[PDB]
């Protein structure tokens, strides 16, 4: 259902949706 | 009885028999809610959102199903074995005989830096790994 | 059938109810009421379980020398937690398969938060 | 005509407009996607220490009230559009104002509390920059 | 409108057609022009100006870590890290970052027949 490199962008994405407001 | 079948819930979510990872503020914590399985090379993948991401997640795999040797990259790992049975295969850098290690449930293995591996679901079930990098 | 019954026997061993480290090697100790089992790693005491008794609750520690992560093997937690600089302590309800990260510095407390044997895996990076 | 009309397409991506965006330790600009946090959008590029390097878009007239440089100081540096940033200094109660325009940088010392509006009825972005 | 011509104003400025732009002043070094902005910590945000095609010799980042940012044209960047034997190319764009960690060492050169600029970031 997903490629190593799509796997890398929706971790990246779920992980700014949750962690970015501690970084600003 | 009210935790054993949230235990057993979280289990059969992990196993794949599930219609929804067990629902759950804090950003230090990272529920089980946040299990979402991937679909990667043909294995499952599922990871904690965590502050450093994919250090700790869950290893899905199919009736005998091999995934072939892996170098170690950048990070240590430990396999510990959530259900099922592994046949792992362990090559440091170093040496050609390659080691060969069977986990049943709970056991665990320690994979070094550089250290080329694999991993086979051992039985015809489900077999699910928890990955600690 | 054989898999499903050996990992419940697993569970009931861990929650006090009768290079590859495996589970039997696993022989637990107590340290000031709480029981520990940690598997056999390169690095000592990097990846164990802590059992806790019905509402034990374990002092408030620090992550010293090192990062941790409890990830609820079976039952509730109560985890408190002192960031850098914070006044202000965070509470955290963990249930079955629920993680917190401790980061460095991050002074810790935690407290079995139901009447049952709840089993925590410290997991050090 | 080929680099004049890929830095156009950054900066209109940057600001909102085109919906296109520009196609190990290289993070490159078509890898920039903007996140809402607390009403304003948030670009980081990926790198060691996360959100180091980035850009704030504002939308028309919005102000982002004062915060505290905590751990880390950090330069404002006007992509596009204009801002006023006011800076309070540690034990100082008077406030100083400053206008930036594009490529216009003011540097934020660790302590100091800053705000940042942008100034005009359009998108305006700043690139922050943290050390 | 008057604020995109504003931006082209400055874009051509540095491709050679409170700190602020007009504080900047270029100054040429081993044959590259150099423009820094006036902070605490002296030459730690600039520009870099490359004529068509230049070259800019391998050099170490020593006592800082390194972020290179394009700011028009294009770029091949070549990283030696330590320790490794290896050199890594990368080519970069407008809005490209490459982070460039204390030690390892690098060269820049120009990869078009155009005049383009480059953002140095030191952290």
């Amino acid at each position: 259902t997903l490629t190593e490199q799509g796997l890398g962008k929706i971790i990246g994405e779920r992980w700014a949706r949750k962690y970015l407001k501690y970084h600003i | 009885d009210e935790q054993e079948e949230a235990s057993t819930k979280l289990m059969q979510w992990l196993r794949g028999v599930g219609d929804a990872p067990p629902s759950a503020e804090n950003a230090s914590v990272s529920s089980a809610n946040e299990l979402i399985f991937y679909q990667v090379d043909g294995i499952d993948y599922a990871f904690y959102n965590t502050k450093e991401k994919a250090m700790l997640g869950y290893m899905r795999f199919k009736p005998y199903q091999k995934r072939s040797m892996k170098q170690a990259k950048v990070h240590p790992l430990k396999l510990l074995v959530q259900f099922g049975e592994f046949n792992v295969e362990t090559l440091a850098v170093g040496e050609e005989k390659e080691v060969h290690s069977v986990l049943r449930v709970g056991d665990m293995i320690e994979i070094d830096r550089g250290t080329r591996y694999s991993i086979q679901n051992a039985i015809d079930k489900v077999s699910v790994l928890m990955c600690i990098r």
